[PDB]
């Protein structure tokens, strides 16, 4: 199912911009043509109506994405070998700050090459690559150079594959629609075999090298990874069970492998991370489970399941026919699959962000506060963006590919017939949550201002205790020995076990208390999430029609309005709902990251002394100061911003410059959001007049930006400015202290 | 196949749906017996019942959450605040009745049942009926507040 | 190739080349003569 | 001895029982599809097997894998409680 | 005709034209629908023939110096196993009249000439007999079948005069090539797990089968 040489390789189409569209290829009468060229670059569905060609175009771009990712990985690995102090950091991870970037001295920018330890001058990095390299057994820079070379080779291979599968042998449509085979392969081979290979690498390389490192041996005296394979005596000395070979595995005497395959739980006191034996056992079990899961769906040999057969058998007295017809929708529309995958990926990213901080998987990662904060905020933002994109593409599918005549589905029909109740109930829930979550903050502020601290919602006057979460913490703290007999310690130290882990005089992790403030902040999170969901679902559900504009589907997915009639019809399209929900996503993620930062700085992170007294960074003021808006403004925003505003003249002045630059970018966006196109089109007419006077009027007539373009520019600049401000503030605050 | 959700009264072009939440026999019986749905009874008695029920309710939050909740004057202040709220609600009802209904006009309530049987329209949707309802509501609210205060702080009942 | 030369004359590529050469020249000039505040000649 | 050990007997019994169940219509197969009512339905797989009942190689591999899974699980479960 | 693990899908296009055809194609790679790239029945047959011929050359080569060494015919310094004769220098090396990397370039040049001429024959048949090539282009014209070019150079003895005899010899060649490929796989994997010469493996097995075996080696 491939075609030989579908499209000739030529430079002819390079010299004719806009060849993908008939209208754009005509020529640039005005300046709107240039903007329209870029906005429709990757909309393959608008270029042609053939599903096979769209699938072939989609298949090739992923190869370019993979090549770009491989180039990025190659650069990251190469910079750590040539412009880094990784070897010096390896001998003292607790007193040296990782750095992998140096700057050329031209205009006085060499001040950014601050001292970081190990006789090195550079920029301190917070991506956590040093911990990953240490956990993999990497010791010298030659291995990093080899990894960079391999990544370059893989990027070249990906680029060649991308060219080949589009210009020499393009698969047919019947190849793409083999969902059962694709699922079987991506489950058994992509995931299970990868987990098995990583488990093997961890067993044979990471474990002995990491044990030698934790023993305190000089990294230059540790035997090379290949010495543990050729010389089984070394492994037998390290692990006696290796002397028996693979015989216990094939005789089901798996108890002999308990030395390097454990079920301990908790953190390693030496490094502050999870035990590597637990990780190896976890990867082995996950590989087995994924290998089993990949033999469910039917193929050329009869045995297995048919996804259509599974779907068609589920229906209920409330839902009618049920899931019949969903198989044909998901195997014919690219947008629905994209929306579902984007939503699932965003949720998974948020879950990963939440899980990484409380269960540190890398050595010397819990005590690196900047890395933890950066990873948390980065992954949360990525998850939010993916979640928004899911709804955007769901609306796109609803507008374009919906067709009840040939693709009828009962479940989709029933949802669209009672959307008013869903929207009204969601509106009521949002209003109730906003009143009963944010209103308690204003009450506390008013009572504090009036001089009545005894009438506030606080731990000392009127308690609002999160009794349900405390019960979960108590249950999980008592899990070992009762409901998890095979475990020695709890999964996390934050459950409330009472034990504290200190590495290098710093607090890695300890139980986290929950009080009245956590109740309020959690309900604030719920309120913001509910409002965002309301906006996106209202946008998706009313994409085709409404009581105001019955024929909204004919106007398309991205149109500005339908005139000033009916009192005003501004921003009625589904695109405008995504444009509006991006702001609320930004708001929710900012509140969440502020909560995380303040809570960790106030109740977890700190230093321990010889007598064992913990002194936190901010002194534990979160409980009594976060219950008012004035407290958030004073003890968090005003107090913690002194690091970034006093960074001039030092190696951290770049963050100080980025603070003001992001301020300017954020403030600059309000011009596009608060104004309209007619004023700017009328203003241009006067500017064109004087150019005509001096014979400098261009033939490409200048036109003001369209309404949609202006809204997009405004939202983009707004988001960029806000995120850059928060990034600069966080990094400047956390690197110094 | 058996189906649960049905169009309202068999007409699929009216903007409503029949669901177990709306058309269950228990819920249908419960709602028809509320004083606000007894269209064949004097509005004064229904207003008195509604006022009593709502006035008994309003004492508790004012008493337990008020600024004087931790003093000896908690009950009296809570009862006085509840009475003030009842007075405000009575004023609102009177204003709504004056603004909405005009003297001499017939009732605007529907005169058809769900099964198509004809019935007399409710008299609550007239000026006189609404005035009677508001007066009964005021009287019942004051009486209920007084009863709640008497029970709570004149008889030493082992509450809580 | 005529079509390859045509693609090199498009606005973004020409602008990128011009600005790269310009930035290189300015950086070299500032490297040769650093910290200039007044015109001394 | 390992050959006479309980593990050998348990795994051999599991594999043989699974193969017997697959062969004689007691379990689903390439030519037998179970419906929603858990009733086997006749099916043609289009694979030549040279067997009177139509038992193909894929069916044999699947039955062997299921038997091995069950036997390993039973062996380890009995070993944990110290029964064997 | 006999069949070996044939299937209904496989039998729809394997009608027995090719030599050594038993209908064996469980994965259906020779399915002639949507052929392209390197997945094509003609290219697959050509690759099978070429791989079989190379394995036939390699199967005897990796064992010929070994058996004479134990037979006292060649000096023991030249009776090395295939994996130590210099293919993998870490596994062992032998000094020739030139260093290994110098021999590699000459081998690559000669094989590049040969394989490029063969590939250019395959792409456009009958081309190699046109351009002047030291006057040797007269006999390099081919025969229209890429896997069986014939001619005075590749068929000096003039074997296979009769069509049925040619069919029989093609069948024997295919069978021997498959057997040689299996033998080469055995060579590689036996060397991987035992670390000694395959002739030594055979001699050890003949010494006693119950002590030198898969059960005792693994
Ligand atoms: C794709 C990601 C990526 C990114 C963001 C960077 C970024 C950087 N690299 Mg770089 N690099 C990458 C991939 C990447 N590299 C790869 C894949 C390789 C090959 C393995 C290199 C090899 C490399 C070398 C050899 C050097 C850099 C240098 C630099 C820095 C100066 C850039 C410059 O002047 O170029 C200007 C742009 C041109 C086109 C020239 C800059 C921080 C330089 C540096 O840090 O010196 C102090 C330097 O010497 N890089
Ligand atoms: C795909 C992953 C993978 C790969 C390629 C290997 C590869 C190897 N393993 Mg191995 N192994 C793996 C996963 C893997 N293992 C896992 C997950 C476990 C845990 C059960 C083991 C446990 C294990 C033991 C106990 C031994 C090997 C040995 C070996 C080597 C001889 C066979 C070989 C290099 C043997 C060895 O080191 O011989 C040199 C040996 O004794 N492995
Ligand atoms: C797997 C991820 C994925 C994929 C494959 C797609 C794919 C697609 N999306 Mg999409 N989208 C995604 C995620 C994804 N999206 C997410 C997460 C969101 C939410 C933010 C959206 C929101 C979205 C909207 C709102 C729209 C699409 C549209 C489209 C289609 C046309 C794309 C196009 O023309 O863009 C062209 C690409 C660009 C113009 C590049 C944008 C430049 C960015 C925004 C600025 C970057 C700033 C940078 C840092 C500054 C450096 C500048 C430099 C020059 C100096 C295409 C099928 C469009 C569509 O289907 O219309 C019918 C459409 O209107 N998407
Ligand atoms: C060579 C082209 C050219 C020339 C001769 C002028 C000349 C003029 N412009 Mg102008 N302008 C240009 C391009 C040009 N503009 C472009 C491309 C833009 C869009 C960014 C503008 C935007 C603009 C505004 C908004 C305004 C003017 C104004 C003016 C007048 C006041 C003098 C001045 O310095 O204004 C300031 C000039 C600028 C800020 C322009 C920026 C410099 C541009 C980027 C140079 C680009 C040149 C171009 C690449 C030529 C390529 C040559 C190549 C093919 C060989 C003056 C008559 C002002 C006026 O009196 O209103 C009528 C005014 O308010 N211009
Ligand atoms: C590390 C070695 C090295 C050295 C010694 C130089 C030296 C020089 N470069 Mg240079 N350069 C280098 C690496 C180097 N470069 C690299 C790696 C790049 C990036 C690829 C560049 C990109 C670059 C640009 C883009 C330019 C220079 C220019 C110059 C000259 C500036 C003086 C001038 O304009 O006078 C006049 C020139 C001379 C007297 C001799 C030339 C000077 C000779 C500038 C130049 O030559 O101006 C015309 C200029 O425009 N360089
Ligand atoms: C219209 C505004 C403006 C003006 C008139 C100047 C003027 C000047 N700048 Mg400058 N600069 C500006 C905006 C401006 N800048 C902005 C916005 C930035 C930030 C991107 C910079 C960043 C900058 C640097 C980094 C340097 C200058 C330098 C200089 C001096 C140039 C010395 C030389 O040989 O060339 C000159 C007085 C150089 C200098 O030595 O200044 C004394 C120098 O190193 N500037
Ligand atoms: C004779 C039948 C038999 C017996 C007595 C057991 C007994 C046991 N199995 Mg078990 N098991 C069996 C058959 C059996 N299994 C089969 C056929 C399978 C499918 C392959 C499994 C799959 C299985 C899993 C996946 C797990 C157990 C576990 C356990 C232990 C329970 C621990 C717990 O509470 O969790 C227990 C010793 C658990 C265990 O050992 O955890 C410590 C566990 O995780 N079993
Ligand atoms: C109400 C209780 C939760 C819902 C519940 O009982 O779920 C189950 C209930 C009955 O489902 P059925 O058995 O009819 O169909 C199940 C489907 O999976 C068949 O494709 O769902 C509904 O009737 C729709 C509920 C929509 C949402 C209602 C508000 C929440
Ligand atoms: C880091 C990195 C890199 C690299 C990577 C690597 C180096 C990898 C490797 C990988 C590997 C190296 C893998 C492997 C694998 C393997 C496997 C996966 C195997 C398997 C096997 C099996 C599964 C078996 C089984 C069995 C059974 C079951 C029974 C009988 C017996 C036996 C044993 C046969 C690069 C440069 C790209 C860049 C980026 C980053
Ligand atoms: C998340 C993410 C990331 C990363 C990622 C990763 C790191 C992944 C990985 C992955 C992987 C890592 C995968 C893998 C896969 C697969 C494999 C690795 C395979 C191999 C081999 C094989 C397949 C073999 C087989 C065999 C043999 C050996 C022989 C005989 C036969 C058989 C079949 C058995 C980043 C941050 C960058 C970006 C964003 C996202
Ligand atoms: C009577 C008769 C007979 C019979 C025979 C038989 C019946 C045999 C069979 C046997 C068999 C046919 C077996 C099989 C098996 C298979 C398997 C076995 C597969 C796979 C599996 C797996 C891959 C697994 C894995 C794993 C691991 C590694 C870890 C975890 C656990 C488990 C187990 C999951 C004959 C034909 C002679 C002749 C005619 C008559």
């Amino acid at each position: 199912l491939v075609d030989r040489d579908p499209i000739k390789t030529s430079f002819e189409e390079w010299a004719k911009p806009g060849h993908f569209s008939r209208t754009i290829a005509k020529g640039p009468d005005t300046t709107t043509w240039i903007w329209n060229l870029h906005a429709d670059a990757h909309d393959f569905d608008s270029h042609t109506s053939d599903l096979e060609e769209i699938s072939r175009k989609v298949f090739s771009a992923h190869f370019g994405q993979l090549s770009i990712i491989f180039l990025w990985l190659s650069g990251m690995y190469f910079h750590g070998a040539r412009f880094s102090n990784y070897e010096a950091w390896l001998s003292d991870p607790t007193h040296i700050g990782p750095s992998a970037q140096v700057v050329w001295p031209i205009v006085g920018q060499e001040i950014l090459n601050g001292d970081v330890g190990g006789g090195f001058r550079g920029i301190q990095i917070t991506s956590g690559f040093f911990q990953i390299w240490r956990a993999s057994g990497i010791t010298s820079e030659l291995q990093l150079y080899c990894t960079a070379i391999g990544a370059l080779v893989f990027a070249a291979l990906m680029l060649f594959a991308g060219w080949f599968h589009y210009h020499k042998a393009a698969p047919k449509l019947a190849w793409f629609q083999d969902v059962e085979s694709m699922l079987n392969h991506h489950l058994a081979g992509l995931l299970g075999l990868g987990s098995l290979s990583w488990a093997g690498h961890q067993v044979h390389v990471s474990l002995p090298i990491n044990q030698f490192l934790n023993a305190g041996v000089d990294p230059k005296e540790i035997p090379l990874p290949h010495e543990f394979i050729l010389n089984r005596d070394l492994l037998a000395q390290l692990y006696p069970s290796f002397a028996e070979g693979a015989t216990p595995f094939f005789t089901l005497n798996w108890s002999k492998y308990s030395e390097f395959l454990t079920f301990r739980g908790g953190l390693d006191p030496v490094t502050g991370g999870l035990w590597l034996t637990d990780i190896a056992h976890h990867h082995l079990a996950i590989a087995i489970l994924f290998l089993i899961a990949g033999h469910m769906y039917r193929t050329n040999w009869g045995i297995g399941h048919g996804i259509k057969d599974i779907l068609e058998a589920h229906k209920g007295p409330f839902t009618g026919q049920g899931h019949k017809g969903l198989y044909e929708i998901l195997t014919t529309s690219w947008h629905a699959q994209l929306s579902l995958n984007l939503a699932m990926l965003g949720s998974l990213t948020i879950i990963v962000a939440h899980h990484m901080y409380s269960m540190p998987p890398y050595p010397y990662l819990a005590t690196d506060y900047a890395t933890q904060l950066s990873l948390f905020t980065h992954h949360m933002w990525i998850g939010g963006f993916l979640i928004v994109g899911a709804a955007a593409h769901a609306a796109i599918f609803m507008v374009r590919d919906y067709d009840p005549t040939n693709r009828y589905n009962d479940l989709l029909d029933r949802v669209l017939r009672h959307r008013d109740a869903i929207i009204s109930h969601l509106n009521w829930v949002c209003i109730f949550l906003g009143f009963h979550s944010f209103g308690l903050y204003i009450h506390n502020d008013t009572m504090s201002a009036l001089g009545r601290p005894q009438d506030m919602f606080s731990d000392t006057a009127i308690q609002l205790q999160p009794v349900f979460a405390q019960w979960i913490q108590n249950t999980h703290a008592l899990a070992p020995g009762v409901t998890a007999p095979g475990e020695t310690a709890s999964t996390s130290l934050t459950w409330g076990g009472g034990e504290l882990v200190a590495v290098g005089g710093k607090v890695a992790l300890l139980p986290i208390p929950l009080g009245t403030a956590d109740f309020l902040v959690h309900h604030i999170h719920a309120f913001t999430i509910h409002v965002t969901v309301l906006i996106l679902l209202k946008g998706v559900l009313f994409a085709r029609s409404s009581r105001l504009i019955p024929d909204k589907a004919n106007l398309g997915f991205r149109f500005p309005c339908d005139g000033p009639g009916r009192g005003g019809t501004c921003q009625v399209s589904a695109w405008d709902h995504v444009f509006l929900g991006l702001f609320w996503m930004y708001n929710a993620i900012s509140v969440v990251i502020f909560h995380f930062s303040w809570k960790m700085q106030s109740d977890v992170w700190g230093s321990i002394s010889d007598q064992g007294v913990v002194t936190h960074i901010t002194g534990g003021n979160f409980a009594q100061s976060s219950i008012t808006i004035n407290g958030w403004l004073r003890d968090f925003l005003w107090a913690q911003a002194s690091q970034v505003i006093q960074s001039y003249g030092s190696s951290l002045s770049a963050y100080g410059l980025f603070f003001l630059g992001a301020h300017f970018v954020w403030a600059f966006s309000l011009m596009f959001l608060f104004s309209g196109r007619g004023y700017w089109q009328e203003l241009i007419e006067s500017i064109v007049w004087a150019h005509n006077k001096l014979k400098v009027a261009p033939a490409t007539q200048p036109r003001a930006l369209s309404i949609i373009q202006g809204r997009a520019v405004g939202v983009t600049h707004y988001l960029l400015g806000g995120i850059a401000t928060t990034w600069a503030f966080f990094l400047a605050r956390i690197i110094a202290v | 196949t058996f189906q649960v959700v049905q169009p309202i009264n068999g007409d699929p072009f009216i903007g409503s749906l029949e669901t177990p939440v709306t058309s269950s026999p228990l819920i249908a019986w419960y709602l028809s017996n509320l004083p606000g749905y007894r269209t064949a009874v004097n509005p004064l008695l229904r207003g008195v019942e509604v006022g009593l029920a709502h006035g008994f309710f309003l004492v508790g939050p004012f008493v337990k959450a008020g600024p004087l909740r931790n003093t000896a004057y908690a009950g009296s202040a809570g009862s006085l605040a509840a009475a003030g709220l009842v007075v405000i609600l009575s004023m609102c009802l009177t204003i709504y009745g004056i603004s909405s209904f005009k003297e001499g006009e017939p009732s605007i309530a529907p005169s058809l049942t769900l099964t198509g049987r004809k019935k007399q329209p409710d008299q609550l949707q007239t000026a006189d009926g609404w005035a009677k309802f508001t007066g009964g509501f005021f009287f019942g609210g004051i009486s209920g507040v007084t009863w709640a205060y008497f029970l709570l702080y004149v008889l030493d009942l082992p509450y809580f | 190739m005529r079509d390859l030369k045509t693609y090199l004359s498009v606005a973004p590529v020409l602008s990128t080349l011009w600005f790269g050469s310009l930035a290189g020249l300015l950086i070299e000039i500032n490297r040769l003569f650093p910290d200039a505040l007044t015109f001394p000649f | 001895d390992f050959i006479g050990s309980s593990t050998n007997l348990i795994m051999v019994t599991s594999t043989t029982l699974m193969l017997f169940a697959g062969r004689f219509g007691l379990a689903p197969s390439a030519n037998r599809k179970a419906t929603a009512g858990l009733r086997l339905e006749a099916r043609d797989s289009g694979l030549q097997t040279g067997d009177p009942a139509g038992f193909t190689l894929a069916d044999t591999l699947a039955c062997g894998t299921v038997g091995h899974i069950i036997g390993v699980g039973v062996v380890l479960g009995l070993k944990n409680i110290g029964a064997i | 005709r006999p069949l070996w693990f044939a299937s209904s899908q496989s039998l729809s296009y394997l009608d027995g034209s090719l030599p050594g055809d038993y209908g064996f194609d469980p994965l259906g790679l020779s399915d002639p629908e949507g052929t392209g790239g390197f997945i094509e029945p003609r290219w697959l047959a050509y690759g099978e023939i070429i791989n079989g011929r190379f394995a036939m050359l390699g199967a005897a080569g990796a064992i010929a110096p070994e058996i004479l060494g134990k037979a006292g015919l060649i000096p023991a310094e030249t009776a090395l196993p295939w994996f130590q004769t210099g293919v993998i220098p870490p596994a062992g090396t032998y000094t020739y009249w030139a260093d290994n990397y110098t021999l590699f370039v000459l081998e690559m040049a000669l094989m590049g000439f040969a394989e490029h001429r063969r590939l250019q024959d395959w792409y456009n048949p009958g081309s190699m007999g046109k351009q002047y090539f030291l006057g040797l282009e007269k006999g390099l014209a081919g025969s229209g079948n890429p896997a069986y070019p014939g001619g005075p150079f590749f068929n000096p003895l003039g074997f296979g005069k009769d069509e049925k005899s040619l069919k029989e010899l093609k069948l024997k060649e295919v069978k021997n090539g498959r057997l040689a490929m299996l033998a080469i796989l055995g060579y590689f994997i036996q060397g991987l797990v035992t670390g000694v010469g395959p002739y030594q493996n055979l001699l050890d097995h003949l010494a006693d089968p119950v002590n030198n075996n898969v059960l005792t080696s693994l």
